[PDB]
């Protein structure tokens, strides 16, 4: 039996910020979700559209795993119907998004006393995003009317996140990854057993 | 059609223990988690413990770590309670109930083991 | 630790719609699914709603609810109370930090 890679999403080494959220295509392999949907080492695990019982046994021609690190407190905005600032700059989900948000805790693997600024995040952006978009300029953004010239009210995009081991819980960084899941009129390669 | 039927309940004296158990038809056990969730007479809900389906993993609510233990025979589809050091804290009737994953609902229960300290 | 909340005591005129909210507390009730039970006095509780806004066969369609995540709260409603809609109504939930997490228990009457 060829099994889905979940593992390998799931026990990566590193995730990207997510104003930079990764993506990898599963296909071609059989998705046992029972590794996933069986397991108390998650703190969240909400799906949309389909239910965890029935997605166990059902086929679609693509799932998408999506990956990034946020704060704990921002991991309600990875929903459909959402705002904030991560659902509007970083990673926004349609009102119609089918298929799971899972996320832990990862204070232990995540953070450094000396602080870990490695994970970014979009502060600013002209607009919001359209869903499942990617932006990853770093233009200066102006907040103002004044020209930034490539340099007041004109900002680096991105800000990181102060990660530390004794931040409190909202302030602990979360492990997300969203799988999407699409059923297109090409026939379904992802079954599960 | 399922069953769930418990027993070996009754009075226990304080600091003793008692095994109880829920016998189970209808459904196989290599396929549910199943639970065991307590209620104080005149109170609501609340859980005690949880076991998975291979038997390999078990969860306790922390109020009871160290006193209980959860266990799970699949070929006898009958699942146990081991509980030692009861309270008066611990006077309930213990529901056995069947859940078809972790964070999923209880579909099935049973009527309910009357234990009193 | 995460704990839900819920109101003691509810109860309406039959034929009348009926709310019976749960709150979550130092936590996301948003974050995972919530479950409802029914329980008649006497007797072992049974679901009633699951994974937030569904419900079983064998229940009506008068049992409904929903999840308001920009309140940290969550509810069931009962349209056209029948005589026979008289139980304890609990809410459920999964977390991390405390396994299963049951309600406080909604007393209702009609
Ligand atoms: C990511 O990798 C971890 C391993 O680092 C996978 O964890 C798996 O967790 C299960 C449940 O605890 C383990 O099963 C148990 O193993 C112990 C022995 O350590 C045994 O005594 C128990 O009876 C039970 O069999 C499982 O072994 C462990 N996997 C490994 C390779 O150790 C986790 O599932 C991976 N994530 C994903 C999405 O696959």
């Amino acid at each position: 039996t060829n099994l889905c890679p979940f593992g390998e999403v799931f026990n990566a080494t590193r995730f990207a910020s997510v104003y930079a959220w990764n993506r990898k295509r599963i296909s071609n392999c059989v998705a046992d979700y029972s590794v996933l949907y069986n397991s108390a080492s998650f703190s969240t695990f909400k799906c949309y559209g389909v239910s965890p019982t029935k997605l166990n046994d059902l086929c679609f021609t693509n799932v998408y795993a999506d990956s990034f690190v946020i704060r704990g407190d921002e991991v309600r905005q990875i929903a459909p119907g959402q705002t904030g600032k991560i659902a509007d700059y970083n990673y926004k989900l349609p009102d119609d998004f089918t298929g799971c948000v899972i996320a832990w805790n990862s204070n232990n693997l995540d953070s450094k006393v000396g602080g870990n600024y490695n994970y970014l995040y979009r502060l600013f952006r002209k607009s919001n995003l359209k869903p499942f978009e990617r932006d990853i300029s770093t233009e200066i953004y102006q907040a103002g009317s004044t020209p930034c010239n490539g340099v007041f009210n004109c900002y680096f995009p991105l800000q990181s996140y102060g990660f530390q081991p004794t931040n409190g819980v909202g302030y602990q960084p979360y492990r997300v990854v969203v799988l999407s899941f699409e059923l297109l009129h090409a026939p379904a390669t992802v079954c599960g057993p | 059609e399922v069953q769930l039927v418990e027993s070996g309940g009754g009075l226990v004296q304080p600091g003793g223990s008692l095994r109880l158990s829920c016998a189970a038809s209808g459904f196989t056990f290599s396929s549910y988690w199943m639970n065991w969730v307590r209620q104080a007479p005149g109170k609501g809900l609340e859980w005690v413990a949880n076991i998975k389906q291979d038997g390999s993993e078990k969860y306790y609510v922390d109020s009871v770590k160290g006193r209980f233990t959860i266990s799970r025979d699949n070929a006898k589809n009958s699942l146990f309670l081991q509980m030692n050091s009861l309270r008066a804290e611990d006077t309930a009737v213990y529901y056995c109930a069947r859940v078809w994953w972790l964070r999923g609902s209880f579909d099935y229960w049973g009527q309910g083991t009357l234990v009193t300290v | 630790n995460f704990m839900l909340t819920q109101p003691h005591s509810v109860s309406e005129s039959p034929g009348k719609t009926v709310t019976i909210s749960c709150t979550g507390s130092s936590g996301s009730i948003a974050s995972n699914y919530v479950q409802w039970y029914q329980q008649r006095p006497g007797s072992a509780p049974t679901t009633v709603i699951y994974e937030d806004n569904q419900r079983p066969s064998g229940v009506p369609d008068r049992f409904s609810g929903s999840i308001d995540s920009s309140s940290n709260s969550a509810s069931l409603t009962i349209s056209g109370l029948k005589t026979e809609d008289e139980a304890d109504y609990y809410c459920q939930s999964y977390d991390s930090s405390n396994h299963v997490v049951f309600g406080g228990g909604t007393k209702l009457t009609v």
